[PDB]
């Protein structure tokens, strides 16, 4: 229950012998318990929903638990003083998760470096918005799954790297991160549905290109074509070239009046679509 | 169009009940590496406590 | 238009045959959560139980 | 051959000695054995049909473990024991599952505290109806499933929340619920097309709100009103709540049910519709 009373029992508590209470052996066992404590603290602190207080009690037990030795649990307790201000509003967590990465990979490790690297790209993302380092986050993270045949993050953290690279600013990594995940995608018998989609998002990002290098991914891909589900991927496409290319617009704007019913439009693929016309105001508007 | 709306209720369903599982998915994703980041760390000092 | 009405009941069936997959799913969805969290607290107290141990036999 | 015997046999050894029989050390060892006898009984109570001593023996071979050196396989045990009397009709489950919370939650193990909190509330509701005590734990394990963020687990609560605020009649808080959680989905493709049905959830829970917030809450969540399902929510409630402003209820009547025809009702909607029907009604006279 003490908010401040196992806090002050073990701050007289903590500190280095050398003097008459040295003795035999070390004083261990004082910081164990009150590290123990200290977690016991910032659990009363999160359960009385203080997630600030609660958090920067994370944040001394998760750095005074290092002083014992132990960096086992520290990384966990590095992970809860995150999680905490990932609760909580402000940032601060940034650091929490940035000791705790460099410590895991310190042990030894790869996995769960990439698996909070990627929480900070999302904080970095949607929160801290920090993309052209959340996306660099993504990118060293997926490096890191990739090196481990974890596919699912591997294909994952780089579909988030290319979604909002090819609009805002990298090109060519547009294409080669689709037809990476899109070549072992067609590989295996779980993957080469999805493939579907990821051609759509190699096709239909136009680089300044007017051109039907998405024909060209059409004459390169096992589509099927009487699979007709790439035909919302490519005959959308055979539309649309010749809209874009005869600098023609009430094909190319009909093209989604009759698919926005058929599927419904995100904005990533609005924001595309809005994309493709600026190259069409680009061929058109004086 | 009532027949296909027949597979259309069933698939509605069928979909929505696999998005709400994958939340219990959500939870293994808790409890793959959690569990891990337990087990892996403690026999990391029980093989090293035979030191 | 029959013809159309017997492949699509035919489809009817592929998802009543989803349906015969459905309670194969949800039941296991269960199960596996019920493995899950019981793995838990005998995944987390090790490491404790490992500190019990490793304090005496240096 | 029961385990009447092994209970009995065990609580001779269970004495607190002072006397040889502890010596120097105590009984460590041999209270272990005692707690094996007493796991071992509490086992085959359950395999022996009892379910009423069952829970008992698992509450007793915990409790013989709590103040050795460990909680912690006795809380789970306490969690054995929730799950013994559950399947039984006595209560005393639920006390064992507080048990569990204040280990659990005692501890920082927020997550199986969540997992058997809600199963509390899904007791207080569905066999021992207490059913603002079964809302406020839905509340209170939402709150720590988004304390960890899993989401769908919290939603999943709130629907018990919400879906029964609509009995309760709290139509104030029902709204208040599906706002913050479904235009959080329009960009989750997880949701999207289940988000609509969300606010058809948002959009009916009247207590007569004929705000046009219901006129612009269908549009801050951006929704594309040809769609085919609020087809199902938007000009449904158009034709739902401008009849009660022509204040002319046999129009609606024919209309609702031509709603059933293209998409039948379930029970805590249809439940909401004749409670909104009646407010039609009795506004209709006066």
């Amino acid at each position: 229950a003490e908010a401040m009373a196992l806090l002050a029992e073990a701050e007289r508590k903590v500190k280095n012998s050398q003097s008459f209470f040295s003795g035999l052996f070390g004083g261990s066992s004082k910081i164990e318990e009150a590290c123990e404590i200290y977690a016991r603290a910032a659990n009363m602190f999160k359960m009385a929903k203080n997630w600030s207080a609660a958090g920067n009690a994370f944040c001394q037990a998760a750095q005074l638990h290092l002083q014992l030795q132990s960096k086992h649990d520290a990384a966990t307790c590095f992970v809860d003083a995150g999680n905490a201000f990932k609760k909580a509003d402000p940032q601060e967590a940034i650091n929490c998760l940035m000791r705790a990465i460099e410590i895991y990979t310190d042990m030894g490790r790869f996995t769960i470096a990439a698996k909070h690297h990627i929480s900070i790209a999302e904080i970095y993302e949607t929160e801290l918005v920090d993309v052209e380092k959340a996306i660099a986050h993504y990118e060293q993270s997926a490096d890191y799954y990739k090196g481990e045949e974890s596919n699912s993050s591997a294909n994952k953290c780089l579909l988030k790297v290319a979604g909002y690279a090819a609009q805002l600013e990298q090109y060519q990594k547009a294409i080669d991160i689709y037809e990476q995940v899109g070549t072992s995608a067609m590989d295996s018998p779980l993957l080469k549905y999805s493939a579907k989609d990821y051609f759509f998002k190699a096709a239909l990002c136009h680089f300044c290109i007017d051109m039907l290098n998405a024909k060209l991914a059409v004459q390169k891909y096992e589509e099927l074509f009487p699979a007709f589900s790439d035909s919302r991927e490519c005959k959308l496409m055979k539309k649309l070239l010749e809209a874009h290319e005869e600098q023609n617009v009430d094909s190319y704007t009909e093209s989604v009046k009759e698919y926005d019913s058929i599927s419904r439009l995100d904005q990533w693929l609005t924001t595309m679509l809005l994309r493709i016309k600026k190259t069409i105001q680009g061929d058109e508007e004086d | 169009e009532n027949s296909i709306r027949e597979l259309h209720d069933m698939f509605m369903d069928m979909a929505m009940l696999v998005e709400s599982q994958g939340e219990m998915i959500d939870r293994i994703e808790y409890n793959v590496e959690h569990a891990v980041d337990y087990v892996e760390r403690a026999v990391s000092d029980t093989k090293k406590a035979v030191k | 238009l029959q013809q159309t009405q017997a492949q699509v009941d035919e489809v009817v069936d592929i998802m009543r045959v989803n349906v015969d997959k459905v309670l194969e799913r949800d039941q296991k969805l269960s199960e596996l959560d019920d493995r899950a969290d019981a793995l838990q607290a005998g995944a987390s107290q090790f490491e404790t139980s490992a500190a019990k141990l490793k304090r005496k036999y240096w």
